[PDB]
Order: C-alpha cells, then structure tokens, then sequence
RNA sequence: CCCAAUGUGAUUUUAAUAGCUUCUUAGGA
RNA sequence: UCCUAAGAAGCUAUUAAAAUCACAUU
C-alpha cells in the first residue's frame, strides 16, 4: 500500500539529480524516497508473514483430510486391489478356481499339492457338474482329480450312476464331492 | 639282527609282549605339541620329538592295545640325575614305572630309560587339540575320540559333525572325555604332594602326562629339604581351564559319594549359601594354585580379583541346583501388612551378596520405594501361578496371568503407483542384475518363544586367567582417550522420552512420566541406593516389524526405567566422549556423509607395509557370548571412576548391571523365564560392550598366533624378543609389566590395524606377517571362536582383500567406490539397489501408501541413493533417476490436488531444487 | 515380469486375509503365513504359481467374507 | 502518559504543517514530537517485553500444575497394585517355608514351586502329553496335581475324551492345562 | 504390545551476530 | 550547516539452540 510512495518517490529523486536541481531538495527527495521504502518493507513485511501463514494452514487441512479419507476406505481398497492384480496374472489354474467361485462351486479344503491328497467341493447344479465331472474324474485348479465318494445335502451317500438330467430333480442339491489328486 | 636282543631286555622282568613300532635300533620320529620355555625358545607349540624308540603291547589274543613302552638315549650325567630323582618318587602311585640299563650299540656301553605303558597322545595333545582347531585337520582329535570309546568312527561321516549350532549333539561326545580329565586333576594333587614331602622343585607341563593321567619326566627337577619341596602349576592349569567346562569334567559332584553310577544329590531346597562347598572344590583340585581365593565377590581386593575369583565360580556353579541363584526374598512390614521384598542376590559368578539398606518395618512408602517395591520381580513371581513350559529348555518362574499369550506378525503393506511406475521405466524384467530382495515377512504365535529358546547356545564358559588378564590390560590401552565419571540428574540428556518404560511401569506411561514425576533429589537419592543395594529388574521381549533379507523372526528387550534411568547416570559421560572423538579405533559416532568415509579408510589404512585387508563374522553373537566376557567389558568401562567411588561403591554397581541386563528374569507372553546371559538390546551400554568384547577377541588371536609359531624358525631378532617376553608377561609374571604392555600395544597398533563399530570390524594387516605367522589371520578367529565363544566360524561369511584401491568388501552393509570428485579421488560408500527399492514399494503404515503426504521420505531414500549414479553397471545407476523422476511427479500431482480442493496455489515453489542432483552430490563432498 | 508380480500378489492377498480375521484360527492362519513366506523365498515361477493357489484357495472357502461376483466385475 | 504526550504532539504538528507557514516552530514541534514519541516507542517495547515474559510464567506454571497431578495420580495406581497383590498370597504356606529357613531369608524361584495353590502346563504336542498328564490327577514339584480344565492355542476349552493319537492332528496345539494342589 | 545408541534430511520457534533507515544526544570545524 | 561518536526503534541476512518430522547404520 505504501509503494505508491515509494515509486512517486525514487521517481521524482531520479528526475531531480537527472534535471540537476538544489541539493537541499533533492536531500528532501532522497530522504522522503528513504522513509517510503522503510514504510514500503514494513508493508511487505506484515503481508509476506500472513501469506507464510496460510500456506501452513491450507497445507495441514489437506493432509488431515487425505490421511482420514486413506484410513477409512482400507477395506474396499484392499480386496479391489487383490482383483485387479488377479486378472495381469493370467494363468490357468488361478482363472479356473475363481470362474468356478462365481458360480458357486468352491472347495472346503485348502488345494492341497501333493499326489493322491483329499480335496472336497461343493457343486451347486447338474449343469455346473456336467462342465467338471466326466466319468471317474473331476476337473478343477487345471489339474485332473479322481472322484472317490459323493452326498447329498442331507448327508446321503449318491453313486456316480445316479446324477443324470431326467433323475437330477430327485436329488438333494447342493452335492458334494470328494476326490484325490491324480498321477 | 641285534635288535631282537634289545627288544627282550625292554620287555625285562616284566610280562609283556611287545611289538616294533618302527625300525628296530633307531629312534622313531613324531610330530606331537609342548608347552617349552628355554633361554632361547618359548610357546604352546608343534615340535618333532627324535630322542625315543617305541613300542606297542599285544593282549593274549594277539590284538593291539593303548599301551606303549617308550625307550630313550641319554648323557650319563642326566641319567644319573633322573634316576636319582625317580627313587625318591617311587613310591607315588600318579607316577608311571621306569626301567634304567645299559646296552651295546656301535661297539660302546650306552645308558636307556624304558618309560611303560603310556598312552599314544599327552594331556599337552588333548588342549592343543581343542584349543587351535581345524575342521580339515582333526586326525588327532579324531584318534583321541575314538580310542576312548567318545563315539563310533562313523561319527565323522555327518555333515558338520563338530558345529555346536548345527550338531549340538557334539556336546555329549565331548563330555564323554570329562571323567577322564577329572582323574587326571586328581592323579597331579597326589604328585604335587609327593615333591613337598619328598623336597623336590620343579615345573609342571602338559605334555610329561599321559592320557591315564601318570607323570613321567624328571630330567629338570632339583632337590631341596624334605617337606620344603615346590610343585609350579602356573602355565598346567591356567592352559587347561577352558577343556574342564568344555568337556563337563566336574559332572561326578553332583552324585551320592561322587561316583557316577550312584544317584544325584537331594539338597534341602531352602538352601542359598554353597561358600564351604566352593571352598572343598577348591582344596580337592586346585591345591598348589598360590593365589587367594574368595567365593564371594565382595570381599576381592581390585578388578583383577573379581575377574580370578568369578572364572572359578563359573566352575563352581555348575554343581548346585538352578533354583539356588536369583534373587533372596524376605518378608518385612508396611503399615502393618506383610509385603515380600527381595534384600539380596545369588550369582553364578559373583556368588552371594546382600542389601546394605534393609528396613523390616515402616509407616510410610516414598515415591522412591514405590518404583523399587515396583520394578523387584518378587511381589510379581511371589502372587502369580507355578508355571511347567513344555515349548522350551529354559528355566520358568511363574505366569502372571490364567492366560497364555500368542503375538503374531502381519505382512507390509504394497506401495502399488511406485511399482507400477518403476515397471514402467523398465526395472524388474526377467533376468536383470537389480530385483526384490527385501521384504516384511509374517509370523504365526508360536515366533516370540520359538527366538527364545535361542538362548541353548548360551553355555557355561571358563577362560584361561592367565591370558585374559593380560588381554584386558592391552584392551583398555585403546580406551585411554577419553574422559568418565558421574553426573548429576541435572546433567543427564534423554533422546526421545515418548518411549516405553518396560514392566510393569508400561500400565501406566511413557518415560516421560517418571522423568515429570521425580524430582532431581528423587532422581539423585535412587543413584546412591544402587551403590549400597541390588535392585533386580523385569524385561520384556517384543517382536520387531521391519523390512528384512531373511524370513526368521526378530525380538528387541525393553529394559525397565530404575535400570535405565540410573545405568545412563553413571556412565553417560564415557559414552558421550568415545561418540565426539575422531580418528580413534571405535568409530561410533562418525558419520559417512560429508568426505566421512574417506576419512575412516585413510586412517584404517595408517603407515601399514605389505597391506591386506579382511573383515569377519561372530555366530549367534548376542545368545551366545560368555558371561565372563561380558563382565570383562563392564570392569573396563567402570575404570574411570577412580576419583568419585569406592571399591565398594564400584562392586555394587556392577551387581546391579549383572542383575538388570545379563543374567534377569524375562517376560515372554505373560510369563517369567530366568535368562541365562547375553546381551539384552535396551541396555544404555550395548554398542560399547560390543566394542570392548569386539576388541578382546582380536587381541586374543593375535596372543595365540604368535605364541604357537615355531620360535626356532622366526628369523628377525626383534619377534623372538617379543615372543620370549610374551610367554612371561602370561604365565611366570604375576604384576601388570606397564613397559611391555605399552610395547605389545605399539608393535599391535603398527602390524594390525582396526576399525571397530559394535559387532563389526575392518582390519588392514602386514600379510608378510600374517603368511609367517607374527600376527592373527583368519584362521585364528576360527580356533579362538571354536572354544572361547563355543561357536564354529565358517570362512564363507569372512571376506578379504588384496587390492586397496577396492577398499572393503563390507562395513555396516555398504559396498565402496573409489571415484573421482572434482581434481581428485575420494572413497564414497554405496546400498544394496534391492534395500532401496524393497522400501519404496514396500510400507508399515497404510497412509505412506500416498506419496502426496510423503514427498520427505523419497528424497531421504534418494539420498541414499545417490552414489550408485558413479558405479560402471547402468542398472544400477538408474536407481537414482527412477527417484528423482518419480519426486517430481509426486509434486506435480500435489499441486492439482490442492488446487481442485482449494482453488489457490501453493507459494512454497522451493520444492524444485529437490529433483536435481545438485542437492544430493554436496552430501558427499567435504567441507560442508 | 511375471515373478516380481506374483511375489507383489502374496502380500496383498495374505493382508485381505488379515483383515478378514484369519488370525482368530491360529491352525489357519499358520498355513497362510508359511504359504506367503514361501512365495517370497521362491526362485522359479512354477513353484511360486501352485502355492499362489492354495493360498488363494483360502479365501474363496470362506463363503460370504467377500462379495466375489461384484469384486470379479 | 507518553502516548498522550505523543498524540498532542503530533495535533500540534500536524496543525502547524496544515495551515503554519513557519519552519521555525516546526523544527521545534519536530523535536518535541520525535522525544514524545521516542518515549512511547519505549514505554511500548518495554510493556509488551513484560507481556511476552508472562505469557511465558504462566504457560510454566500450567505446566507445573499439571505435573503434580499426574506424580500424585501414578503413586494412587502403583500403592493399588502393590496392596492387591498381598491379597493373593496364602499367607498360612508361606510362612511355614521362611520359618523354616536358617536365617528368616529364601530364594525367590522356590515360592511358586513350594506354595502355589495352581499349576499351569504348556504342551507341544500329543507325546509330550502322554508323558506327562496322562489320566486326570499328575504328580510335579515333589505334589499331586488335579486337571480342572484345558483349552486350545485358541482358547476354546478341550474335554479329555478328545485328546487321543487318533484325534490330535484335529486340535490347535500347544494345548494348556490347568490343576489345582491336592 | 511397540528397546538402546549414532548419523542425516525437512519445517517451526527463540537467542546472538552483521548491514540497512530513522530518531535522540555529544565533540570538531 | 556539515563531519563525527553513542544509545534506541525498525528492517534484512546469517549463525546457534530448542521443538516437530522423515530416512540410514549397529
Ligand atoms: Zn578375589
Ligand atoms: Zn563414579
């Protein structure tokens, strides 16, 4: 606020020792210029200390905000982040064990790894069986199992004979199936 | 021909059947080690023996046995003498029969001593076996195991059979030599009283007893007034200590009359005082030692004392019941109710010692002995349950609650836009030189006593005192540069008091409540009751979630605040002059930044001739280091307190170190265990006894180098000089000779140079030297290791360096570069490229996972980061630039953010001088 | 740079496992842990890809902790 | 005071530099005017000296006021652990064993072993439980012991009839069993 | 639940040090 | 009137200390 005097001051100082007027009103000049640039800095002075105090406050407000909002939503975040990795992957046996997870067919064991180990899995309908069970075996984690018992819902053993489209209504959905890794 | 005539006279009167064990009239040769001192020769050293003829027994079934007749050539005059010093010994049932005659060889009557039925190897063959191992050498101590039925010869056939870390199995073949030696100790009881009565001086040496334990050689032995003879054991027992406890020897003291197919001893369990008991041990074994023994501590006259006296209380110790030791509990009134308080201790080393200050009635309680009544595991362990932990070999007191506690670790957390841009700019590709390494690991509940039961590797060790205490006084001949004493709370400076104050004080604040809380008067008057009194302490052990190499789980010990706050005011003052000074051995303290590097290596590398460089490793080495040498190194920091205390003031303190930090009880999942050495992480004190103890080991390879070198074989005059004088300065001197001491640091300091930080080391050596054997090379830190920190050392964690423009292979985990830096060459350090990257895309908390809020912490890693712009792979000098780029898209998208929130931009454009290099290179050049 | 992803899988697979409070079941969890430490320690891919399975194969066991259907759109 | 000596001193300026055509009594005003406020300048400086000196005694003695609550409200929660502690003790046991000790003192590890009224057993596995509580009632520290329960490394509770070699891969080991002194 | 010591980077406050402007006072001309 | 010597007030820079925070070594 006070530059307006600071620049009408340095100005008409310029113009005087430029025009070469009296020394005793340039002495007035250069002394005027002098108390407009004191009066000039301590205008600055006030405005740069409340912008450098701003600053500070509109930073902290950001980080508190962004810090909540990152805390918060860990969750969600989280289990998004897992299906995104899953699908750059791209290998077989992982897109196999989650395509049949959509449609309801998951194992109640952890897929073990080792020949001739157990592996049990829930099947939810004969055309979700007819697209993993053929004959004898059981197709799942893109390896080849072997089928060794399978029950109703209500705990009922039912032989691989039985589980056909005209018969499928008189069974107790879902099936559960009980196989060994192959080899 | 003839010999057959010579064989029948050495088999004599006696019934024999002997055999030739080499050719018939000549003198065999063998290769067999002696403790010798001679006016022009001395050590503990291999040697040829040419003097002797040998013989071997056959049974009555036409089999080889451990039995030798052992013939010799003599001058007339020794044969004289030895005979006449025989028939006065004759008599002692530790002494091997002798057979004196004369026989025709080359046409002349020559004079033979027959020495009967020994064994192949000595008692000097068994130490030097054990002591200067190698695992491609054994032939001896293979031998030596196997004939005395240790294990079968199949043993050996196992992959590292000898590692007490991997195979501790090797501890019980070991000790299946132990009543063997104890036989030994008492057959030489029996011929030191012999010589008294008899009036015999002389020496006793290793290698004059068989493995049966019989003494036979007397060709430098005088005579003297009977009863006025003079047994001299001083290099005997001193040499042999470390294999009585290696080899459990004392085993047999703990059975009814002390015989080993008896059962043990039932002692009353009440029962805390064993001095007449340590003093019978001692007059049973060591009789002829002629040097005072006390079997508490308290009553020693220096520290030189207390290092003697505690090396035979580990000894000692070993025979009576583990719940003997701990704290001493007594019931007194407050206010009427009976509290239980703990008004004594009973160490393993230091033996029994007792509270100075001990009130058994009072109206009142301070806030003072609030914190002492407090912080003493007496009223805890004395209200919780009986505890029988099946998970572990540890002693358990009690468990505090009706619950177990289980702690697991979870994984890190994925920093996922600094990969996606790293894979971006290429880094990760299959088959690169740069990938992850580096990585938080989880761990299941049973990880927190899984790391402690880590503690089986601490084991009861006795030193030879005749070596340690002159390694001591050449130890603390590199701490004669600065300055200790006490302080006044006043004075004390406290880094961060937002921390844990252990148990059980943790129930209710931060440090920072007890230091607002006392007074300095209240600080002052706790300082002066440690002195006078033991406060025993709780620790408790945390697991550690950290980025790490290596799967297996890490624990820190959290000491508790009377321990702390009193430990940092007696010797805070020391600790604070070793971290300001420059250009010394310990280089705690300096930083690498601003030429600091360069200044550590050009003063490694000293005035050194013929220079190489090396560096080493220590095994397990806070579980496994010795009790004996962690009192060592306490001893040597409290040697600056010669003006402010007492003898007596200097024993109490160090009563309460060994009470607080090395042998305590430790809370573990709810639960109190005794620990049984070690060091414990929150001592004040940790990095500067790592440095004291770092110290002594090198010191003590270098004794063992020069004294088992050859001495014949040594061609400069001066290096005899000094091997001569070493020997005496060891086992013939009783007094600190100053001159030698400085002479032995002053050829130490010039040959072999160190730079020392904690558990880790650089040394630049003279490897003219080191090839001769004049100094320590890396197999001598195998043999030291081996037996003094029980552990084997393999040469594959162990580096060294032949050119010095490389600079070390490793220190504190970083490479080094020697580069040029404006007209000239400076030494910068580098990181590991796959720490670097591990801690960007890897985190401990979920909000780093926004670099927005974290600009601060890349450039600190980019600082790090720097010197890999100057090394010859360009993989690794992108490491830099995927910093700086990645810095600047963080500002860059900080900038949007605030301006869609807040319409208004930033006026900090300053950020700037943070994504050009300019800000990182004056980090690493000098002058600030 | 199919190894480095797989290792990056592990731990954000395992930390959805945490937060699930598999934890809770110390016999389950202590499959988990050795699963994920495993992966981080392997050096072929053929190995790190059959553990990634089974440890995968926790997670859809537990039915109705994740809404798989609307996470796999 | 030395404002009001400044404030009518620059009236009586100002007044003069408005309408006063006399630089002589200007410079006299000038001078009167700089010391009037040279005073107040002072006498400014020096109050809000004194000021900034008690915003400073007073957050100080806040600070102490605060830290005589917390030393007194420590010492309340260390005196109620110390006198519930006593509590515990069977007072009845343990004077038997320090009666019987020579000199009125015991070691601390002997307490538990020789006066504890409950035991608690951390077990690894099936045969170390076989070899050690096999039954309902064991014998351990020179006493007879009576099972009153055991729970699992989940804290559920296990009955006995389940802890078999046929059965133990089912359970969530090390199991923890507790007795009580017969 | 979350130890000890050392080094480095960033921000904020406070003290001292220098120059810079004006005011007041005194010596010399 | 000018030169000069001292004090005070304000302005600017620098150095030091303290607090807070990130990173690194053992
Ligand atoms: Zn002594
Ligand atoms: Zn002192």
């Amino acid at each position: 606020p006070s530059y307006a005097a600071f620049a009408t001051a340095q100005e008409a100082y310029e113009q005087a020792v430029a025009n070469g007027d009296s020394e005793v009103v340039l002495k007035k000049l250069k002394k005027s210029l002098n108390v407009a640039k004191s009066e000039f800095d301590r205008d600055a002075a006030m405005q740069r200390k409340l912008e450098k105090m701003a600053d500070q406050a509109m930073t902290q407000m950001y980080k508190q905000a962004r810090s909540e909002d990152k805390r918060a939503k860990v969750t969600s975040a989280m289990q998004t982040m897992l299906f995104t990795m899953l699908r750059k992957l791209d290998n077989d046996a992982l897109n196999n064990i989650i395509n049949n997870a959509r449609d309801g067919c998951v194992p109640l064991n952890i897929i073990p790894l080792t020949t001739a180990a157990k592996l049990m899995v829930v099947i939810p309908d004969y055309n979700t069986y007819k697209n993993t069970c053929d004959g004898t075996t059981f197709t799942y984690a893109s390896a080849l199992w072997e089928i060794q018992q399978v029950v109703d819902a209500d705990s009922k053993i039912v032989q691989l004979s039985e589980i056909s489209m005209d018969n499928s209504p008189n069974l107790a959905w879902p099936l559960i199936v009980t196989a060994l890794r192959a080899n | 021909a003839d010999a057959q005539s010579f064989l029948n006279r050495v088999c004599g009167v006696s019934a024999a059947r002997l055999t030739p064990c080499g050719t018939g009239t000549s003198t065999d040769v063998v290769y067999r080690a002696f403790d010798i001192y001679n006016d022009k020769v001395a050590g503990f050293a291999k040697f040829l023996k040419t003097n002797c003829c040998r013989f071997q027994e056959k049974d009555e079934d036409d089999n080889l046995i451990d039995s030798y007749f052992v013939v010799k050539r003599h001058t007339f005059s020794n044969y004289q003498h030895e005979e006449t010093i025989y028939n006065l010994l004759k008599d002692c049932p530790a002494v091997a029969k002798h057979d004196f005659f004369k026989f025709r060889i080359d046409g002349d009557m020559v004079p033979h001593i027959s020495r009967q039925r020994l064994t192949k190897y000595t008692m000097a063959d068994l130490v030097y076996a054990l002591r200067h191992f190698d695992e491609g050498n054994c032939d001896t101590l293979k031998e030596i195991l196997v004939t005395y039925n240790c294990c079968d010869d199949d043993y050996f056939n196992k992959k590292d059979w000898y590692d007490f870390v991997e195979n501790p199995d090797i501890l019980r073949v070991y000790a299946n030599l132990g009543e063997r030696v104890r036989q030994a100790l008492l057959k030489t009881v029996q011929f030191c009283d012999a010589m008294r009565n008899a009036g015999i001086v002389g020496v006793l040496t290793l290698d004059n007893q068989d493995l049966n334990g019989n003494w036979y050689d007397f060709g430098d032995f005088i005579q003297t007034t009977p009863g006025s003879g003079v047994p001299v054991v001083d290099s005997y027992y001193s040499l042999l200590m470390p294999i009585l406890t290696l080899t459990r020897a004392l085993t047999a003291e703990s059975h009814v009359d002390t015989d080993l197919t008896k059962p043990y001893i039932k002692w009353d369990l009440l029962k805390y005082d064993f001095t007449e008991e340590r003093l019978k041990l001692f007059d049973r074994y060591f009789k002829y030692w002629d040097q005072t023994y006390h079997p508490n501590c308290v009553n020693c006259l220096d520290d030189r004392c207390i290092l003697h006296c505690a090396n035979f209380n580990v000894l000692f110790s070993t025979v009576f019941p583990p719940t003997s030791f701990g704290p001493l509990v007594r019931k007194i009134f407050v206010d009427g109710v009976p509290f239980v308080v703990s008004t004594g201790y009973h160490f393993r080393e230091l033996g029994v010692v007792h509270n100075q200050d001990v009130n058994l009635h009072s109206s009142r309680l301070s806030f003072k002995e609030l914190l002492v009544y407090a912080a003493d595991p007496a009223m805890h362990a004395a209200s919780g349950n009986l505890l029988l932990d099946k998970r572990t070999t540890c002693f358990s007191v009690a468990a505090l609650t009706n619950n177990v506690a289980f702690q697991t670790v979870k994984p890190g957390n994925f920093n996922k836009d600094f990969y996606d841009f790293a894979v971006s700019k290429g880094f990760f590709k299959e088959g690169s030189s740069v990938e992850l390494k580096h990585f938080f690991f989880a761990q299941d509940g049973n990880a927190a006593i899984s790391d402690y039961d880590y503690y089986r590797y601490n084991l009861p060790t006795m030193c030879d005192i005749r070596q340690l205490l002159f390694v001591v006084e050449v130890v603390d001949k590199y701490f004669d540069c600065y300055d200790g004493g006490c302080i006044n709370a006043n004075q004390v400076i406290v880094n961060n008091l937002d921390k844990s104050a252990g148990f059980p004080f943790n129930k209710w604040g931060k440090a920072r409540l007890y230091y607002d809380s006392m007074s300095y008067e209240d600080q002052d008057a706790l300082f002066a009751y440690t002195k006078r009194n033991v406060i025993p302490t709780i620790t408790q052990m945390n697991l550690k979630y950290a980025i790490s190499a290596k799967n297996r789980a890490r624990t820190v010990a959290g000491v508790s605040i009377c321990s702390t706050m009193t430990n940092r005011q007696f010797h805070q003052k020391l600790l604070k002059s070793i971290a300001a000074t420059r250009g010394a051995t310990v280089v705690i303290g300096t930083s690498k930044f601003y030429g600091g590097w360069h200044n550590m290596l050009k003063t490694v590398y000293s005035d050194v001739e013929n220079p190489h460089l090396m560096g080493w490793d220590y095994p397990k080495c806070d579980r496994a280091m010795p009790n004996m040498l962690r009192i060592m190194a306490s001893l040597v920091l409290a040697r600056k307190h010669t003006t402010c205390c007492s003898l007596s003031h200097r024993f109490y303190r160090l009563a309460n170190e060994c009470a607080q930090v090395l042998s305590e009880m430790v809370m573990c999942g709810g639960s109190l265990y005794v620990k049984p050495g070690g060091t414990s992480s929150g001592d004040a004190t940790t990095a500067y006894a790592n440095s004291v103890f770092n110290i002594c080991q090198a010191v003590t390879a270098n004794v063992n180098a020069l004294l088992s070198t050859d001495g014949n074989k040594i061609a400069d005059k001066y290096v005899r000089n000094l091997q001569h004088r070493l020997y005496e300065c060891l086992y013939r001197n009783r007094d600190v000779d100053t001159d030698f001491v400085n002479e032995f640091y002053a050829y130490l300091r010039k040959h072999f140079s160190m730079m020392i930080l904690s558990d880790d080391a650089v040394v630049c050596f003279n490897s003219t030297y080191a090839s001769q054997g004049l100094v320590a090379s890396i197999k001598n830190f195998k043999s030291v290791l081996y037996y003094q920190n029980n552990v084997f050392m393999s040469e594959a964690k162990c580096w060294t360096e032949t050119d010095l423009t490389k600079g070390p292979h490793e220190f504190c985990s970083q490479h080094t570069m020697l580069v040029k830096q404006g007209d000239d060459y400076v030494y910068l350090p580098y990181p590991d490229p796959s720490r670097i990257l591990g801690a960007g895309c890897f985190v401990d908390d979920i909000v780093k996972t926004d670099g927005t809020l974290m600009i601060e912490r890349f450039v600190s890693l980019a600082i790090d980061a720097y010197p890999l712009t100057k090394h010859p792979n360009q993989e690794y000098a992108d490491v830099f630039h995927l910093y700086l780029q990645y810095i600047r898209k963080l500002h860059d998208e900080l900038t949007g953010h605030m301006l869609d929130m807040y319409s208004v931009m930033l006026t900090n454009d300053n950020t700037s001088r943070y994504w050009e290099p300019e800000f990182y290179e004056a980090m690493y050049t000098p002058h600030t | 740079s199919k190894m480095s992803d797989v290792k990056c899988t592990s731990v954000v697979l395992l930390s959805v496992l945490q937060q699930l409070r598999v934890e809770s079941s110390s016999k389950l969890w202590a499959q988990c842990v050795q699963l994920h430490n495993d992966i981080l320690l392997a050096k072929d891919t053929t190995e790190a890809f059959e553990k990634m399975v089974s440890l995968l194969s926790v997670l859809l066991s537990m039915q109705g902790a994740v809404d798989i259907n609307k996470l796999c759109e």
